[PDB]
């Protein structure tokens, strides 16, 4: 025979091991592929498509899971009010849960790129307003004041014909890639905060709805990309497969 | 001689619009650079998401951002980078005593929908056509190597399954076999597209009677035959008792993969096997609850 | 000579694989090409607008 | 000129003025199918107008408390017009469909609707009825429009063709797909290619006063139209 | 030595697996391969071959095992009377098992292609007649009606110095290929029904058999393909071999 | 009655359309048929018992005691060809021995 | 250089095998060429009609 | 035999002989009896930094 | 198969053996290499100190 | 629902305060005769 000297590693079984395996069924010939709409070539495909950010998430009534989704805004008084703050980590626990991109996350370790969110007013045409959605980077605690708030990345939003606007969390930060932030130490790889106040005031005509609400769409910039992989920890499976 | 109208008539174009070109994308796009700007008519950060499309407001246009070289290479984040990752899909038991498996042999149905981990993933696309590798992990319930033989039989829809830990479906004349001892490395297996459907089916919204539906019969819906590849069975090569209480099971990994629609990802915990049943009595938001939205 | 039964036949994208059996699906999955589309999903939208332009005119 | 807009299909035409524009599903227009994908060989029958036309079929009333409805193309369509009878009459279907969901309001009223495109799409509950599975006219309703009845969360559902009615902005979506199908034809009475949901985001409000009366009526147009394997017709 | 690295499914055994295997006979010979008639290349080319059809399977005596392969046809005196009806699928455990097409697919999973069934006359020169042969594709229940039966594929027959006369059941599919059909399910795969039923009437003069016999063939399309294997169904052995 | 399948073809019959059978037919052939691993042969060599005492055994060389494979073989007249055997050797239970 | 005694030798069809040892029997399968011929055993009459002829004249 | 499973941060982490964690369906696990030799891997340089 | 006939040494682990092993991330691409001061190349550039 | 399986067109309000709805000539005759009820309704040209 031919002189051979296997190394360590024989006989082994690599999970994820790129290898060739004998063909089970010789001239075998998969049915023809027809051609079908929509088909995926990169996840980063789907990172680029907004999907519903649940910040409202404090609700779990199971009969009120449903307005997770939305988002509440009153006609105050006040100026200067605080009305939402949430995490800027997508593979976090926080609200970015819902997102398809958060989701999506749990299955690569790390990340890089800037990401886009939307809001979109629901209420009445006749509901005028305008407000300061800031960004703070890393290292800043949650702001207490509107005027704290606006030292970091904002944008002061309009209503009108378009109801939507996107604020865009560009990629600031120390490292090339983050790790999946988690509170202790793996923090290191915060996004930072995210606050929104009213720059105005909610005003409405006399015979229009007190109160509106807003849905906030989040997701991936083009310079965004993800390494490396895992199983889910977003999700896991109480009870065994019936 | 024409009518004209026949002329006309677009009717008949297998050719699809389009409309839309991949491109290639190694690195992730690169940030450029970008000053000041202040005038009216322009609204980058102004859009109308009610139209159903994603905000193409870009960094720039936002704030006066620098010049960045995206190296970040986006390989592992394709369809083979994923998927062709080995995952327990099956998992067969031959004990001594009880009830599930005596006398020897065991038919184990083809469908990996039995495993949360490998189930969440591949339901995250609605078709897929793919060729995949298979490898049998067989040992004890304690991971005692015992020095047993084995024989994996594959058995197509519409072969004649094993009856018996001896029946004569075993000769394995045509349908394909693999044996192999519990001392030797596990089994490397190769598997093609096999399908009468140009692609497998995650979710089949019809009945695959074409009957009348009844009630008894809902236990159909859903079920495609196009997913359907048989069955799987394995025994021990004797006429005697096996000596040794055994547990195969099986992991596979997707080669060439091709994904089309992509759907939302579970919410709630799988209970049925090929069943999107959920838990109605007892449902949780799809991820952590706060105490308020104004509060960290 | 070999065979062609490895499903991403006649794909577009090319895949660079190691096959040492007569049928190619055998053969790993190999190098790939990069390519993308996050339009046919982000804005499947029969107009196009432009971030400077406002979406509903 | 990006609000107004006409669709004009067979012998009918729909009008608009507070449109938020089209959206083709997957960026992929109705296309028939090719001399390679098909397997039936017989020549089918495209018979167009006839049937590629626009059917305003079912209605229903937006409140303070709507969970959400939803619809499967296939089968809804099937029993009305000359499109059903191909549809029973012949074994092989094969169609794409132009969607247009209206619901006008006033500038005093505020809601927002979320209207998406869901292929194959399977229901739980352990098994749900044919009533439930294929529920053609009228529709059926969601009770848990959170999991989608389904077990998938909706807030990961703009995955797929979908559009707003945000009464503030716009009072109708509309929406155009593809066949979606592993094959090129397939029987619609048993088998449907997806199915069209419609749920309240954001709560329908207004001050009492302002007719309460908040219809949302369905409008569908099949698009290049093909049945194969003519037979005996059937029903389901 | 070589560095070698013997991956997963080594000293396994593949049934299926095309591979080398070491000589028993260095320099051996095989006797010159003489030419003889009637060789074969491929299976595709005896399905082309048509084989008498059990339609009338029904009897079962053992001294009445021969009439299985005939079909009676009197001369009736109704209206659209209904002759015969059977399954449409090659593979199914139906009519279609003494076909020799049938017990090949028994080593099949899928097929693919049009199938032709030829039928010849055995009845008297004297006896006339037409008669309607119809298939109803699937998804079509059995026709009750010899008029109900005429909406799908058929064809007309007259007798004459033309016995026999064929009838092609053109591959109607929703799929590329069909796995055996087989009731629960697995009928997803039906290719339909076959019924036959009097155009007219059986015309006997005086003299001549009041009855006579009609036989079919089968065989499949040369757009015909059978793809993967297995091993048959159709038959099994009961005792071991002596 | 002349010994001849039927030559007529679909487009006669009905109105067909226009199809590319791409539907391969390489595994309908010889090799890929009968190229397949089977159980031809068994041997009994046990320590008590009248069969094969003393240790030894002679098998006739013939396949023609198992179905499955007796039943395609048996399909054609004449078959010239080469072989390849396996050989799989157990106890009665499917212990490993080292013999 | 290797002996030519493989049964299918002189064969009219092309095999494409992997052979390691000094006899071509030992040499795998392998890919083959695809040929038919269903008049042998179909239409092995001396005359031919065709389909839009009648079987007898 | 042996199940060897790496956990990358942010991934479930196995909690029990049976944890469903072990289905390993995307972290890379390598099975190896104590008879064969030792395992033999690769590691690229993964980090943030 | 192939003709093979495994010398000694055949499944033996050595310290510092220069061998290649099954990667564990396919496809996996290390984070861009920043510049950093003062690199080292080899250890009698220390020895200079 | 009985009466869209015709020739019709939806119409929405707003600035375009007007729509026109255009009956297409179809008829089996190239003319037709003013209709008036008994038989010489063979030239009705419809319902709206
Ligand atoms: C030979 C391996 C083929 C793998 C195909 C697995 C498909 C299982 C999908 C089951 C879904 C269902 O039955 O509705
Ligand atoms: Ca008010
Ligand atoms: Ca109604
Ligand atoms: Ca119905
Ligand atoms: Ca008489
Ligand atoms: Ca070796």
């Amino acid at each position: 025979g031919f002189p051979t000297e296997p190394k360590p590693g024989t006989n082994q079984f690599l999970t994820t091991d790129d290898g060739v395996s004998a063909p089970i069924l010789p001239n075998f010939h998969p049915t023809p592929c027809i051609h079908i709409p929509g088909e995926v070539r990169n996840l980063l495909e789907l990172c680029q498509v907004e999907t519903i950010l649940e910040v409202n998430n404090v609700p779990t009534n199971a009969t009120s899971l449903m307005e997770r989704l939305r988002f509440p805004v009153s006609a105050q008084a006040g100026k200067g009010e605080l009305c939402a703050v949430f995490r800027a980590d997508p593979g976090r626990d926080g609200p970015w849960q819902s997102t398809m991109l958060g989701q999506l996350c749990g299955y690569y370790t790390q990340w890089s790129g800037s990401l886009e969110v939307t809001f979109m007013f629901t209420g009445s045409f006749m509901a005028t307003g305008k407000m300061l959605i800031a960004y703070t980077p890393p290292g800043g605690p949650l702001p207490k004041d509107r005027a704290t708030a606006m030292l970091g990345t904002h944008v002061i939003w309009d209503f009108g014909l378009q109801s939507s606007v996107t604020l865009v969390i560009p990629w600031i930060s120390n490292t090339h890639y983050r790790a999946h932030a988690r509170d202790g130490v793996f923090d290191y790889y915060t996004t930072g905060l995210v606050s929104i106040w009213y720059q105005t005031n909610y005003v409405v005509p006399i015979g229009a709805p007190n109160t509106a609400y807003i849905i906030a769409l989040a997701a991936a910039q083009k310079n965004f990309t993800m390494k490396l992989c895992k199983d889910t920890s977003h999700i896991l499976q109480t009870a065994s497969i019936q | 001689d024409r009518v004209a109208d026949v002329i006309e008539s677009s009717i008949g174009d297998s050719v699809s619009r389009a409309l839309t070109q991949a491109l290639p994308a190694p690195t992730g796009q690169n940030t450029q650079v970008s000053s000041h700007r202040l005038d009216t008519g322009e609204v980058p950060a102004l859009q109308a998401a009610e139209i159903g499309a994603s905000s193409n407001t870009s960094d720039e246009s936002m704030i006066e951002t620098r010049c960045v070289l995206n190296s970040h290479s986006t390989a592992e984040t394709t369809l083979d980078s994923f998927f062709s990752r080995a995952g327990l899909v099956g998992e067969i038991d031959l004990p001594l005593e009880g009830t599930t498996n005596p006398n020897g042999y065991a038919n184990w149905d083809i469908d990996i929908t039995g495993y949360a981990q490998m189930r969440r993933k591949v339901e995250l696309f609605t078709y897929m056509r793919f060729d995949a590798e298979f490898t049998f992990v067989a040992c004890t319930p304690t991971g005692q190597v015992v020095p047993q033989l084995l024989q994996y039989m594959f058995v197509p829809p519409g072969a004649p399954k094993p009856e018996s830990r001896e029946s004569l479906a075993w000769q394995t004349a045509t349908n394909p076999s693999v044996f192999v001892k519990l001392t030797d490395p596990p089994a490397q297996v190769s598997v093609p597209f096999m399908s009468p459907a140009s692609a497998y089916q995650w979710f089949y919204d019809g009945y695959p009677t074409f009957g009348e539906h009844k009630q008894e019969k809902d236990l159909e819906y859903g079920a495609c035959p196009n997913n359907m590849m048989g069955t799987f069975s394995v025994r021990n090569v004797g006429s005697s008792k096996s000596k040794y209480p055994l547990v195969v099971r099986i992991y596979m990994r997707m080669k060439h993969v091709r994904a089309w629609i992509p759907r939302p990802m579970r919410n709630q915990n799988y209970l049925f096997k090929a069943n999107p049943n959920y838990a109605g009595n007892s449902i949780k938001p799809t991820g952590t609850s706060r105490t308020a939205i104004t509060t960290l | 000579h070999e065979n062609s039964n490895s499903a991403t036949e006649g794909s577009t994208i090319n895949y660079t694989t190691i096959n040492y059996y007569k049928d190619s699906y055998a053969a790993t999955a190999g190098k790939q090409s990069l390519k993308q589309d996050p339009d046919k999903f982000a804005n499947p939208v029969k107009d196009i607008f432009t971030e400077m332009a406002a979406p509903l005119k | 000129s990006d609000r107004v807009a006409q669709l004009t299909i067979g012998n009918s035409t729909i009008t608009t003025q507070e449109a938020a524009n089209i959206i083709v599903g997957y960026g992929e227009w109705p296309s028939y199918c090719s001399d390679d994908d098909a397997t039936a060989v017989d020549k089918p029958t495209r018979p167009d107008v006839s049937v590629n036309r626009f059917y305003t079929l079912d209605t229903k009333l937006w409140e303070k408390s709507s969970k959400g409805w939803y619809w499967k193309f296939p089968d809804v369509l099937t029993e009305t017009g000359v499109f059903g009878q191909n549809a029973q009459f012949h074994y092989l279907y094969r169609s794409g469909f132009c969607i247009h969901v209206q619901c006008n309001a006033s500038k005093f009223h505020q809601g927002a609707l979320l209207v998406a495109i869901l292929p194959e799409y399977v229901i739980g509950t352990s098994h749900p009825p044919y009533k439930q599975t294929q529920p053609g006219a009228d529709g059926f309703e969601l009770q848990h429009p959170y999991v989608l009845d389904a077990g998938i969360p909706i807030s990961q559902l703009t995955v797929c063709p979908h559009q707003w009615i945000n009464l503030r902005t716009n009072n109708c979506a509309t929406i155009i797909v593809p066949y979606m199908n592993t094959l090129p034809f397939d029987s619609a009475l048993n088998h449907c290619n997806f199915g069209l949901l419609v749920v309240p985001i954001s709560p329908l409000d207004f001050d009492q006063g302002a007719t309460p009366v908040i219809p949302i009526t369905i409008t569908l147009a099949p698009m290049c139209s093909e049945f194969a394997g003519l037979r005996q017709a059937v029903t389901q």
